[PDB]
């Protein structure tokens, strides 16, 4: 019990983190009105 | 004089302000196929197109932003990130542009003029007047801007009063 | 021209347009003794004596209609069941009739065009404009009317727009 | 003629109306660094500093009171216990003083006027007005004052309707 407590709080708070860096990285260039993703950024972070 | 009628004709049609029981407590923006408006003004958008869209948030900048339908890009403001220092034309006159910070006379500023955006002697948006801080004799302005590579800067000086 | 000003001299004592919140939605009319309202415009009437009276419902013929109190049952308009063919006045100039359908040369009828009662060469209503459809280079309206037996009659084109 | 215009003059910074969807039902006080307010009059006060504030009530008085800053207090009203009977400035007109009673001649009097301070010759407020009653050709009004003693008597003729 103790344990998948443990591994589920843990799995969760990367996964949290992983969404709020996808957000950091995302947000300045989605506010810009030319609305286009470099190279890099695209495909490591998912953006489409 | 004729700046403040020049930046009436630019703003004639694309800026609409945002209602709250009667009273006029901000502006939004229609530029790039994007319609930018900020949090701590809440109310209804006065235009009806533009009131029926959902808007994605950025708390962090301070944005919300949506998608104009393409009946309407070409009918919005332009933008550009080349930008010396100097003078440029705001609705209340003009605005210095000095060390990266943009700068008005006091006089003016109260509650209720937040986004308003500021042009230059062509007629393209450079920044988005977003909040104001009382400098002395002349206040500061915190905003947010574009640049070369394409991140949007905010800008924002100490202990800012939102408007 | 000349035919629009006594439409208005008319629309001026008894034609009450609707208050959204910051704009016109819609136009109640008060005809003989029965206040009518459309359904899609949502909104308070300008007086504070029909705004407080309850309505009851049509949804068949797109109405709210309600009881005009005693004191103003003097001062509504006249409403005539015989229509001939030809040319009848409304308040963005006039209306063609004709087999059945009040057509409007287009360019005219939008969003807040609605319960606008279309009168005649005496002065009496003959119809109210619910809304309408671009038939091409003329557009034709979807209003209610009155027979020779007092039937309620809506007449409504393919595909229109409430207005 | 000249009445109404030094009305204007001594009014027209210092009283502040309520706003409620756009429509004017109600004026603040601010005398001797104090902000008058009524029960009934509900709405936003059109003064940014004075609107983000905290009320204390009375409502047997009829009420609301607060405490202007120091920074405002010289541009207040005056007030006074001595008056004698006879004539005052209102902001429609003359206003009677006879036997402990403020009486308005018809014709004026409506939903909104609420809150009006009535004024001296010198430039005092010797009484708010509240509300009135119709009393045959002329009217009568349910207001508060003071005293010698320093006491805020309310004075309530019968069945009066708040304005």
């Amino acid at each position: 019990s103790i344990c998948a407590a443990i591994a589920t709080v843990s799995v969760a708070a990367s996964t949290w983190l992983f969404c709020r860096s996808r957000v950091a990285c995302l947000t300045p260039y989605r506010l810009t009105p030319n609305a286009r993703i470099p190279f890099c950024l695209a495909v490591l972070c998912c953006a489409r | 004089g004729k700046r403040q009628r020049m930046v009436m004709k630019l703003e004639s049609d694309k800026t609409f302000p945002i209602m709250l029981e009667g009273k006029i407590n901000g502006y939004a923006c229609v530029v790039g196929g994007k319609l930018f408006r900020p949090m701590h003004v809440e109310g209804k958008i006065d235009n009806d197109v533009l009131a029926a869209l959902k808007t994605k948030k950025a708390s962090k900048y301070d944005l919300e932003y949506a998608d104009v339908p393409q009946n309407m890009r070409a009918d919005t403001f332009k933008y550009t990130h080349e930008k010396p220092q100097g003078y440029y034309s705001w609705h209340h006159g003009a605005v210095q542009y000095e060390n990266g910070r943009f700068t008005v006379p006091k006089g003016v500023g109260a509650k209720g003029d937040s986004g308003r955006p500021i042009l230059d002697n062509q007629g393209r948006v450079v920044a988005i007047v977003l909040g104001g801080v009382n400098e002395g004799s002349r206040t500061a302005l915190s905003v947010v801007m574009w640049n070369e590579k394409g991140v949007t800067v905010k800008y924002t000086p100490e202990n800012c009063e939102q408007w």
